C-alpha cells in the first residue's frame, strides 16, 4: 500500500529493443552505488554484423536516470571456417533473462544458434555471459555434443535462470530431448575457472543436470521458469520449475533437490492449457522461515455468475510445513485476458510489519491495455487475498502491447530509506520504472466518552452564555504515532469528531458539543514518533427531549484521523503513509437512560 | 584415409634441452592436430589440440606451431618427466588418424654392456630342453645386436630376445637373450657362446663357457 | 418481514425485497407486504408496487416443414422480447426451438499438412465428391472449402538452415514444400470437384516438433468471414484434422513472439496467415470467444492418441465434438456424417450479451410435456421436433443501463433479442411536488406521503434546522 | 578431476569375445562423446570409432566396423565395448577417451588389455642361474611357461632393487617366459644367500629358488 506512485523513475530504452522484458537489482559487493539492470534482447549493438544481438543496460538511480550498455561480448559470429560461422549472434535475445548476486552478473541469450565441428546447423543451444569484475566468461552448458532436438541441440539454455544462495546457478532450457526441458545447475566457481575459450563444451564438475526421458514427456518445456528455495530444511537451496505444457497441458511445476537434482515435490494444474507453470517464485510469505511457493496460471478461465468462462488467470499459493505437506490456495485474476499471473516477484517486506509481500502482474490489464500490477501483503495465516495497491501502466504503443507487468524484481532497498522497492518493466513501450517504498506510520488513536449513560433529567451544565441547565458529558480523543525507518520526529494530524453520527441526513441529531453547539469538532494536532499518548477533552450535551422522541438507538461518538502528508517529507521527496490495516476511525457509543 | 607420418621414430636430448617433433599429414588438416603424451607405464595425456592449444593442466613448457599439411610440438627446457613418446593425431576428417609416434630417451655417456651367461639349470635338464641365458645390461646408446655361437656357427633359430625400458637413475638399456634347445641337442655340443655387438667398442665382447669343463 | 432497516423511502423499500410495496397519505415502517399495506388503510389507488413483466414483441411461429423461401424459415421463438426486472425479482422466459428440414451447411476442412498426413493426403483424393454427396441426402445447399496448416515457420519449430527452409525433408530425401504456418486454399463452394482437385494438388511440408501450430489456423477460419466465405442463416463446420497435439498461447515465446494473438483476420495476398511469426498462438479462451462470436462449430477430427486431449479442449468450447481420425483419414467422411447427424439431433441454447451479473437458470423440456430436465439442451430427437426451454432471469441489484441480450440455438442464426430494463423506481417518485405545504412551509418536498427534507432540515416533516 | 576407469584385462579364446567397461567421472558423461583406441603391443594407435552416450548413435573406423560394438549406461556413467570374433590380432591394449571437441580427446582412461590364446592357465617353471664354475656377481631367475600374465618376481623379499633389472615377458610356443638377473658384490655371494621369490596368481603359485654354486 506504501509505494509511491505519484512520482516514479521511469527509464527509457531504443523504440522497438523492448527494453524491460527483463529487470533486476545490482549491488556491487563494496557497499558502493546500486543500479538497475535492464534487458534489451532486440536492441542493435555494435557487434560486427550482428543485428538486434540484444544487450544488458546498467542504470543510475537518480543521479543521472542514465542508462549504458555492460560489455559482456563486443564481438561478432566467430568462424569455423571462411564464410562458415560457427555461431549466430544476430537476434538471439541476449538479455532476455538478467540475474545478479553480489558482484556476479548472469545474463543469456535463450536464441543463440550455433552450426556445430561435424556439419553446418543452425541449433538454438542458447548461451550465456558471466560478468563478475573485469573477469566476463562464457557459460553456455547446453553447447555439449547432444546435438539435436533429441539432444540439447534445441535447448535455449538461459531461457530462465536464478541464482541460489551459495553461488550456484539455476538454469533452464525449455526445448531439451524433445522439448521436454532441462534444469542445469553449476558452481559459479566452475563456470569461471574451467573457462576456456577455446573450448565451446565445457567438462564442468559438479555439474547438476535433470535426466533425459521417455518419450511421453515430450513437448513439457521444463526449465520455462525457475526459482529457488529449500524445501528438505537442509540449509540448501532447491530448484523450482514450471512444466507448463506437461500432463497434457495441464501444466505441473517441479521442485527437485538443490544437492543432486533428485525430485522432490510436483504441483500439477487444475484446467487445460491455463499454462500453469508460466511463472514461479518462492518466498515465505507467512512469517515461519519455510519457503512459499507461488505458481502463475494466466490463461486460467474462472466460471462468472452467468455461468460463463472468462479468462482471467490464476496464482496459487503454497504454503510449506514442516511435516513436509503443502498447504495451497488459489488466487483468480480480475479482468478478462488481462492474463494476471504472468509474472510473479517477491517484494521482500514491502511495508515492513514483519511479513513478506508479493507483486502479480496483469501486464494486458487496464485501460487499452496499459497493464496492471497488483501488490499483496503476506501475514501470519498466509497471503491476504486481497490487493492493498494497484499500479497501472501510463504509456500506450502501437505495435506490440506495453505488457506493463511482464517482467518485475523487487526485495532492494535502492534508497536506503528502510523499506524495499519494485522495478516493473514495459517492454512494449520500451520502458522500465522504479517505485519506492514510502515509510509507514503506525498510528494508535483512542476514545472515551464518560459517562456512557445518560440522565435527561440530569442537568449539571450550563451552554455557553447565560442558558443554563443541560445534561453534559465528557468526550477524550488521543492518538499516538510511530514508524520505522528515515522519518521525521514531528507529524501534524487532523482531527474530526461527530456525534450522533449514525443518524442520516434528515434525522434528528441528539447530541451537540458545548462550545460549538453543534454536532461536529475538528481540530489540527501534533505528535512524535514513540511519543507519548496525547490526548484532548471537551465536553458535549443532549438536547431537551421535546425536540428528539428518539431515546433508544444509541449515540455514537465518531472519530476519524488524517495526516497532512506533504508536512512531512524527506530529502528523497518521499511522503509518509498511515498504515492501511489500522482503521483509520474509530468510534464509541453511549445510551440514555430510561425510566 | 589421411596418413599421419612422424619422420623421426625416436630422439635423444639432455635436460634443459629443447625438443622439436615433426609431424606430416597426406591433406591439408586445417590446423586439427593434437598432440599426446605416453609414458611407459601406458598413461596417455593430451598436451596440444588445434595445433597450439594447451590442454588445461599441462605446462607451458609445451608448445605447438603448423598449418597445412606441416606441424611440430616443442618442449623447451625438457623436464625428467618429459622422457616419454610422442603421438599427433589429426581430427579434421574420420577416421582420425595418427602419427607413428616420436620416442624421447634422455642423453648419456656411452657404456659397455656388462654381459653375462649362464647354462642350464639342473632343474630345467631333468624335465627335458636346455636354455642357455644371456644378461647384457646397463649399455648405453639403446642398439644392440646379439649372435648364438654353439660350435662357431650360428644358431639364430630358437632365441628369443627382451629389452628393458630405458632406466631412470642412468639412462641405460638392458637386453635378456635366451637359447632354448633340446635337452638332447644341448648335450650334443660343448662350448657355448653369446656375441654381443655394440657402438662403444668395435670388438665384440663375448662370454662363452664349456659344458663338460667347470 | 420486509420492514428491516433501512427502507425509508420508496425506492430504498423497493430495493430490500421484490415483494415489498409502498404507502401513500397514511390516511414509520410503509414497506411491507402488498396485503398488509390494504389491511393497515392504504388503498388501492395509493398503493405502490412496481413488478417484473415481459413484453412480447416478435413471435412469429415456428416454421413447419421444408420452406422453399430462406425467409420463412423459424427455428427460435420468439424473437424478440422485453423484460422489466425488480431489483431481486426472477421471471421465466419460455423460448422454443426447431430445426427446420432443409437447412444450409458450410464446411471448412482444415487439416494437418505436416510430414505425417502424405497417406492422409491419398486416400481423401476424392473426400469433395464423396461428402458433398452423402451431404446432398441431407440439405439442399452444401459448399465446403479447404485449408492447411503445418507449423510457424520460424526457430525453434523448424530447422533453419539454407536447405531445410527451402526443403525441410532435403535431409530424408523427400519432396516438401517450406513450413507454412496457415493457408487458406478453396473459399466455400458447391463445387465438389473443385475441391477434389486441389487436394490432389497439395503437397506436404514438415517441421521438428510434434505439437502443430492448428490453433492459429483455427482462429482464421472462424474470423476471416468473407475470405473463408462464411454465409449468414446456415451451419459452420470447422473439421480440424490432425494427428498431433496443438501449440497455444505462449508457446511461441520460444521463438521471441510474445505479442499477444488479436483475434482479427490476417489473411494476406496469398490467402496466408501473415502474423504467423509475428503473434502468439491463440489462447483456449480467446478461440471460444472468436467461434461463438462467428457461430463456428468446431470439430476435432483426430486420431486414437490425441482424442483424450482435444476431448478435454471440445468440454470447455460450446458446441466443439471429438471424433476418432484414422492414420490415414480413411474414415474421415463417416466422422463429418456422424457428427452432423448428432447436431441435427440436438438444441442447446446459448446466451450472449451482457450477461455479466445476472442470474440464469435454465430448465430443458423435450419430448412435448413427458421430460423436464434441468439443461440448457435437449437430445436424441428427430428433425422437427420442438425443444422448449424455461430461462429463468433475475438481477440481484439495481441498475440504470439495460442490457442487450441474445439467446440462440448453438450453431444456428435464428436468435431471439432479449432487452434487460431495470425497474427499481415508484410511479410516485415522479411527482416532485417541491416547497410542499406538507413539509413545514416548503422545507421539504412530500414525495411519495413521505418528506425529503431541504439541506439544513432534519424532522419527519423538515420542523427543526441545523 | 575428470577420471576414466577401465575394467581389468580380459583373456579369450579365438573367436569368442570380450566385453570391457570404461566408467566416467567428473564431468556429465551424457554431454560427450567417448572415443575408443586400439594399440597393439610396441605399435601405434588405431581409431575405433566414438559413441553419443545420450543417444546410443556411433561411428566407426570401417576397419573395426563388424569387430567392435559401442554402448552407454547413462545412469552408471559407464561406456561398453564389446570384440566379437577375437583373433590374436585383436589382442592389444584398449583405451577409452572423452571428446575435448575440436576433434581431439581431453581424458584417457589406463586401458584394457586383451589377450586372445588357446593356452589354458599353467604355472612357471622356475630356474635359478648360477655363473660357470672378479668384483661383481651377476645371478639370474628364469621363469618359463606360465600363463597368463602377470607374474611377480623380486629378490630376497624384494630387499634387492638396485642392481636388478627383471625384464618383460615373451611369447614362446604360446607360453609366457620371463628372466631376471641381480648383481650385487663379488664378497656378498655365496657367503649371503641369494632367493629368487616368483608368484603366479592366476595358478596360487609361489616359489621360491636360491642360487647356490
Ligand atoms: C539427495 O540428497 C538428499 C539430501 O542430501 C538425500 O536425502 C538424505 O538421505 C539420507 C539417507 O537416505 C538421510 O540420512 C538418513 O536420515 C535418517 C533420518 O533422518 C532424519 O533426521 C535428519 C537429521 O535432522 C537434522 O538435520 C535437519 C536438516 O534437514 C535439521 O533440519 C534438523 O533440525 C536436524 O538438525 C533429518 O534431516 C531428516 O529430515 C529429512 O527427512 C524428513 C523425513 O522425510 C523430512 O521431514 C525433512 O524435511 C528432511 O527432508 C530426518 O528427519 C536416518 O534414519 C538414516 O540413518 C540416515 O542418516 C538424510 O536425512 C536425507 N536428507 C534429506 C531428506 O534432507 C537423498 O537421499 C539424496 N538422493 C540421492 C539419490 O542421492
Ligand atoms: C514428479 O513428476 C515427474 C513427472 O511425472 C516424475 O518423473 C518421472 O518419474 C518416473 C517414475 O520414477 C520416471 O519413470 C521411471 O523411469 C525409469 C528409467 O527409465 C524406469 O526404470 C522406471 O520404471 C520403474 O518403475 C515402473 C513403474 O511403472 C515399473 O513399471 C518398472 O518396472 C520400473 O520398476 C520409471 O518408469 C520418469 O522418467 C520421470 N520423468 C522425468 C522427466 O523425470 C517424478 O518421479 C515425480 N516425483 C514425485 C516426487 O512425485
Ligand atoms: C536494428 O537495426 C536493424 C537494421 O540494421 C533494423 O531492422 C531494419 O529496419 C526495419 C525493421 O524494423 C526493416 O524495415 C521494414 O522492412 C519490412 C520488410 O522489408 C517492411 O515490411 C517494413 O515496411 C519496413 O520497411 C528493415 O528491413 C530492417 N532490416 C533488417 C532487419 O535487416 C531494426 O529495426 C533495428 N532495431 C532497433 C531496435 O533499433
Ligand atoms: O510433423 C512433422 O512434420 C515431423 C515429421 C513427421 C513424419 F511423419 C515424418 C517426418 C517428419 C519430420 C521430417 C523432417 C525432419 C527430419 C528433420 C523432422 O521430422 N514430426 C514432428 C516432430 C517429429 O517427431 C519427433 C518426436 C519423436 C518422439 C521421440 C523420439 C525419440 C526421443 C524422444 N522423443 N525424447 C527424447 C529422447 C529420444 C516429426
Ligand atoms: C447478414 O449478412 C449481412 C450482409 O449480407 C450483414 O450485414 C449482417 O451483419 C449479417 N447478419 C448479421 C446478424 O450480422
Ligand atoms: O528401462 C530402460 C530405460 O532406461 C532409462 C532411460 O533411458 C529410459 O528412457 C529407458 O526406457
Ligand atoms: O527400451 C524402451 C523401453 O524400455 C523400458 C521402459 O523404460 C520403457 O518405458 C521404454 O519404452
Ligand atoms: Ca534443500
Ligand atoms: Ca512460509
Ligand atoms: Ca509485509
Ligand atoms: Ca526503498
Ligand atoms: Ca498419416
Ligand atoms: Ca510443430
Ligand atoms: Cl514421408
Ligand atoms: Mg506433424
Amino acid at each position: 500500500f506504501n509505494l509511491d506512485v505519484d512520482s516514479p523513475a521511469e527509464y527509457s530504452g531504443p523504440e522497438g529493443s523492448y527494453f524491460g522484458f527483463a529487470v533486476d537489482f545490482f549491488v556491487p559487493s563494496a557497499s558502493s552505488r546500486m543500479f538497475l539492470l535492464v534487458g534489451a534482447p532486440k536492441a542493435n549493438t555494435t557487434q560486427p554484423g550482428i543485428v538486434e544481438g540484444g544487450q544488458v543496460l546498467k542504470c543510475d538511480w537518480s543521479s543521472t536516470r542514465r542508462c549504458q550498455p555492460i560489455e559482456f561480448d563486443a564481438t561478432g559470429n566467430r568462424d569455423y571456417a571462411k564464410d562458415d560461422p560457427l555461431e549466430f549472434k544476430s537476434h538471439q535475445w541476449f538479455g532476455a533473462s538478467v540475474r545478479s548476486k553480489q558482484d556476479k552478473i548472469l545474463a543469456c541469450a535463450p536464441l543463440y544458434h550455433w552450426r556445430t565441428e561435424m556439419k553446418q546447423e543452425r541449433e538454438p543451444v542458447g548461451t550465456c555471459f558471466l560478468q563478475d569484475g573485469t573477469k566476463t566468461v562464457e557459460y553456455a552448458p547446453c553447447r555439449s555434443q547432444d546435438i539435436d532436438a533429441d539432444g540439447q541441440g534445441f535447448c535455449q539454455g538461459g531461457f530462465s535462470i536464478d541464482f541460489t544462495k551459495a553461488d550456484r546457478v539455476l538454469l533452464g532450457g525449455p526445448g531439451s530431448f524433445y522439448w521436454q526441458g532441462q534444469l542445469i545447475s553449476d558452481q559459479v566457481a566452475e563456470i569461471v575457472s574451467k573457462y576456456d575459450p577455446n573450448v565451446y563444451s565445457i567438462k564442468y564438475n559438479n555439474q547438476l543436470a535433470t535426466r533425459t526421458a521417455q518419450a511421453i514427456f515430450d513437448d513439457s518445456y521444463l526449465g520455462y521458469s525457475v526459482a529457488v528455495g529449500d524445501f528438505n530444511g537442509d540449509g540448501i537451496d532447491d530448484f523450482v520449475s514450471g512444466v507448463p505444457r506437461a500432463a497434457r497441458t495441464l501444466g505441473m511445476v517441479y521442485i527437485y533437490d538443490g544437492k543432486n537434482m533428485s525430485s522432490l515435490y510436483n504441483f500439477t494444474g487444475e484446467q487445460m492449457a491455463a499454462y500453469f507453470g508460466f511463472s514461479v517464485a518462492a518466498t515465505d510469505i507467512n512469517g515461519d522461515d519455510y519457503a512459499d511457493v507461488f505458481i502463475g496460471a494466466p490463461l486460467f478461465m474462472d466460471r462468472g455468475s452467468d455461468g460463463k468462462l472468462q479468462e482471467v488467470g490464476q496464482v496459487s499459493v503454497s504454503l510449506q510445513r514442516a511435516s513436509g505437506d503443502f498447504q495451497t490456495t488459489k488466487l483468480n485474476g480480475f479482468e478478462v485476458f488481462a492474463r494476471f499471473g504472468s509474472a510473479i516477484a517477491p517484494l521482500g517486506d514491502l511495508d515492513q510489519d514483519g511479513f513478506n509481500d508479493i507483486a502479480i502482474a496483469a501486464p494486458y490489464g487496464g485501460e487499452d491495455k496499459k497493464g496492471i500490477v497488483y501488490i499483496f501483503n503476506g501475514r501470519s495465516t498466509g497471503l491476504n487475498a486481497v490487493p492493498s495497491q494497484i499500479l497501472e501502466g501510463q504509456w500506450a504503443a502501437r505495435s506490440c502491447p506495453p505488457s506493463f507487468g511482464y517482467s518485475m524484481k523487487g526485495a532492494t532497498d535502492i534508497d536506503k530509506n528502510g523499506y524495499p522497492d519494485l522495478i516493473v518493466g514495459a517492454f512494449g513501450v520500451d520502458r522500465a520504472i522504479l517505485y519506492r517504498a514510502r515509510p509507514v506510520i503506525t498510528v494508535n488513536a483512542g476514545l472515551e466518552v464518560y459517562p456512557s449513560i445518560l440522565n435527561q433529567d440530569n442537568k449539571t451544565c450550563s451552554l455557553p452564555g447565560t442558558a443554563l441547565k443541560v445534561s453534559c458529558f465528557n468526550v477524550r480523543f488521543c492518538l499516538k504515532a510511530d514508524g520505522k525507518g528515515v522519518l521525521p520526529r514531528k507529524l501534524n494530524f487532523q482531527v474530526e469528531l461527530l456525534l450522533d453520527k449514525l443518524k442520516q441526513k434528515g434525522a434528528i441529531r441528539r447530541a451537540l458539543f458545548l462550545y460549538s453547539r453543534s454536532p461536529s469538532h475538528s481540530k489540527n494536532m501534533t505528535i512524535s514518533r514513540g511519543g507519548l499518548m496525547q490526548c484532548e477533552e471537551l465536553i458535549a450535551y443532549l438536547r431537551d427531549e421535546s425536540e428528539f422522541r428518539d431515546k433508544l438507538t444509541p449515540i455514537t461518538i465518531f472519530m476519524e484521523y488524517r495526516l497532512d502528508y506533504r508536512t512531512a517529507a524527506d530529502t528523497t521527496g518521499l511522503q509518509p503513509i498511515l498504515n492501511q490495516f489500522t482503521p483509520a476511525n474509530i468510534s464509541r457509543q453511549a445510551h440514555i437512560l430510561l425510566d | 584415409d589421411i596418413q599421419m607420418t612422424q619422420t623421426t621414430s625416436s630422439l635423444s636430448a639432455s635436460l634443459g634441452d629443447r625438443v622439436i617433433i615433426s609431424c606430416r599429414a597426406s591433406q591439408d588438416i586445417s590446423n586439427y592436430l593434437s598432440w599426446y603424451q605416453q609414458k611407459p607405464d601406458g598413461t596417455v595425456k593430451l598436451l596440444i589440440f588445434y595445433t597450439s592449444k594447451l590442454h588445461s593442466g599441462v605446462p607451458s613448457r609445451f608448445s605447438g606451431s603448423g598449418s597445412g599439411t606441416d606441424y611440430s610440438l616443442t618442449i623447451s627446457n625438457l623436464d625428467q618427466e618429459d622422457i616419454a613418446t610422442y603421438f599427433c593425431q589429426q581430427g579434421n576428417t574420420f577416421p582420425y588418424t595418427f602419427g607413428g609416434g616420436t620416442k624421447v630417451e634422455m642423453r648419456r655417456a656411452d657404456a659397455a654392456p656388462t654381459v653375462s651367461i649362464f647354462p642350464p639349470s639342473s632343474e630345467q635338464l631333468t624335465s627335458g630342453g636346455a636354455s642357455v641365458v644371456c644378461f647384457l645390461n646397463n649399455f648405453y646408446p639403446k642398439d644392440i645386436n646379439v649372435k648364438w655361437k654353439i660350435d662357431g656357427s650360428e644358431r639364430q633359430n630358437g632365441v628369443l630376445n627382451s629389452w628393458t625400458d630405458q632406466d631412470s637413475k642412468d639412462s641405460t638399456y638392458s637386453f635378456s637373450s635366451t637359447l632354448t634347445l633340446t635337452k638332447d641337442e644341448y648335450e650334443r655340443h660343448n662350448s657355448y657362446t653369446c656375441e654381443a655387438t655394440h657402438k662403444t667398442s668395435t670388438s665384440p665382447i663375448v662370454k662363452s663357457f664349456n659344458r663338460n669343463e667347470c | 418481514g420486509c420492514a428491516l432497516g433501512g427502507a425509508e423511502t420508496c425506492e430504498d423499500c423497493l430495493l430490500i425485497g421484490p415483494q415489498c410495496a409502498w404507502c401513500a397519505q397514511e390516511n414509520g415502517e410503509r414497506c411491507d407486504t402488498p396485503a398488509n399495506l390494504l389491511a393497515k388503510g392504504c388503498q388501492l389507488n395509493f398503493i405502490e408496487n412496481p413488478v417484473s413483466q415481459v413484453e412480447i414483441l416478435k413471435n412469429k411461429p415456428l416454421s413447419v416443414g421444408r420452406q422453399k423461401n430462406s425467409s420463412d424459415i423459424v427455428q427460435i421463438a420468439p424473437q424478440s422480447l422485453i423484460l422489466k426486472l425488480r431489483p431481486g425479482g426472477a421471471q421465466t422466459l419460455q423460448v422454443h426451438v426447431r430445426q427446420t428440414e432443409d437447412y444450409p451447411v458450410d464446411l471448412y476442412y482444415l487439416m494437418d499438412l505436416s510430414a505425417s498426413m502424405d497417406d492422409d493426403l491419398n486416400t481423401i483424393k476424392e473426400l469433395g465428391s464423396r461428402l458433398s454427396k452423402e451431404m446432398s441426402k441431407l440439405t439442399s445447399n452444401f459448399r465446403l472449402g479447404f485449408g492447411s496448416f503445418v507449423e510457424k515457420p520460424v526457430s525453434p519449430f523448424v530447422k533453419t538452415t539454407p536447405e531445410e527452409i527451402a526443403n525441410p525433408c532435403s535431409s530424408i530425401p523427400y519432396f516438401c514444400l517450406p513450413t507454412f504456418g496457415f493457408k487458406h486454399i478453396l473459399p466455400l463452394t458447391n463445387d465438389a470437384e473443385r475441391f477434389n482437385e486441389i487436394v490432389k494438388n497439395q503437397k506436404i511440408s514438415a517441421n521438428i516438433d510434434t505439437p502443430e501450430g492448428g490453433f492459429d489456423a483455427i482462429m482464421q477460419a472462424a474470423v476471416c468471414k468473407e475470405k473463408i466465405g462464411w454465409r449468414n442463416d446456415s451451419l459452420h463446420l470447422l473439421v480440424f484434422v490432425s494427428d498431433a497435439d496443438s501449440h497455444f498461447g505462449m508457446d511461441s515465446k520460444l521463438a521471441g513472439i510474445v505479442c499477444p494473438n488479436d483475434g482479427l483476420c490476417h489473411l494476406d495476398s496469398k490467402n496466408e496467415y501473415s502474423m504467423s511469426t509475428v503473434l502468439e498462438y491463440p489462447t483456449i479462451g480467446q478461440l471460444i470467444d472468436k467461434l461463438v462470436q462467428n457461430n463456428v462449430l468446431l470439430i476435432f477430427a483426430v486420431t486414437q492418441e490425441q482424442v483424450h486431449l482435444y476431448e478435454n479442449y471440445a468440454k470447455l468450447i460450446p458446441g466443439a465434438t471429438v471424433g476418432l481420425l484414422q492414420k490415414d483419414s480413411g474414415n474421415i467422411l463417416q466422422l463429418i456424417i456422424s457428427a452432423y447427424e448428432e447436431l441435427r439431433s440436438e438444441v442447446e441454447l446459448e446466451v450472449l450479451g451482457d450477461t455479466e451479473g445476472l442470474n440464469l437458470s435454465f430448465t430443458a423440456i423435450c419430448n412435448n410435456g413427458t421430460l423436464f430436465q434441468h439443461q440448457k439442451k435437449c437430445s436424441h430427437m428427430k428433425v422437427g421436433d420442438t425443444a422448449s426451454f424455461s430461462v429463468t432471469v433475475n438481477i440481484p441489484h439495481c441498475e440504470r443501463r439495460s442490457r442487450h441480450i441474445i439467446i440462440k440455438p448453438v450453431g444456428l442464426g435464428d436468435a431471439l433479442e432479449l432487452l434487460v430494463s431495470p425497474e427499481c423506481n415508484c410511479d410516485c417518485q415522479k411527482e416532485v411536488e417541491v416547497n410542499s405545504s406538507k413539509c413545514h412551509h416548503g422545507n421539504g418536498s412530500f414525495q411519495c406521503g413521505v418528506c425529503a427534507c431541504h439541506p439544513g432540515h432534519m424532522g419527519p416533516r423538515c420542523e427543526s434546522g441545523h | 578431476q575428470v577420471q576414466l576407469q577401465q575394467s581389468g584385462a580380459e583373456l579369450a579364446e579365438p573367436g569368442a569375445s570380450v566385453k570391457m567397461s570404461c566408467k566416467a567421472s567428473g564431468y556429465t558423461f551424457s554431454s560427450f562423446w567417448m572415443h575408443w583406441v586400439k594399440q597393439r603391443p610396441g605399435q601405434g594407435l588405431e581409431w575405433i570409432g566414438y559413441i553419443n552416450p545420450n543417444s546410443g548413435y556411433t561411428e566407426c573406423n570401417e576397419i573395426f566396423r563388424d569387430k567392435a560394438t559401442m554402448t552407454a549406461d547413462t545412469s552408471s556413467s559407464t561406456a561398453y565395448m564389446q570384440l566379437s570374433g577375437l583373433t590374436s590380432e585383436d589382442s592389444a591394449v584398449y583405451y577409452c577417451a572423452s571428446f575435448l571437441g575440436r576433434g581431439a580427446m581431453d581424458y584417457w582412461g589406463q586401458g584394457t588389455s586383451v589377450t586372445v590364446s588357446s593356452a589354458k592357465t599353467t604355472a612357471p617353471s622356475v630356474y635359478p642361474l648360477a655363473p660357470v664354475c672378479g668384483s661383481s656377481v651377476t645371478l639370474g631367475c628364469l621363469v618359463k611357461g606360465y600363463f597368463p600374465e602377470p607374474v611377480t618376481l623380486t629378490w630376497n623379499s624384494g630387499s634387492l632393487s638396485a642392481g636388478v633389472h627383471t625384464f618383460p615377458a615373451v611369447l614362446q610356443s604360446s607360453l609366457y617366459t620371463l628372466s631376471s638377473s641381480v648383481t650385487v658384490v663379488a664378497s656378498t655371494w655365496p657367503s649371503q644367500s641369494i632367493t629368487c621369490n616368483v608368484a603366479h596368481p592366476a595358478s596360487s603359485t609361489k616359489v621360491d629358488k636360491k642360487i647356490e654354486p
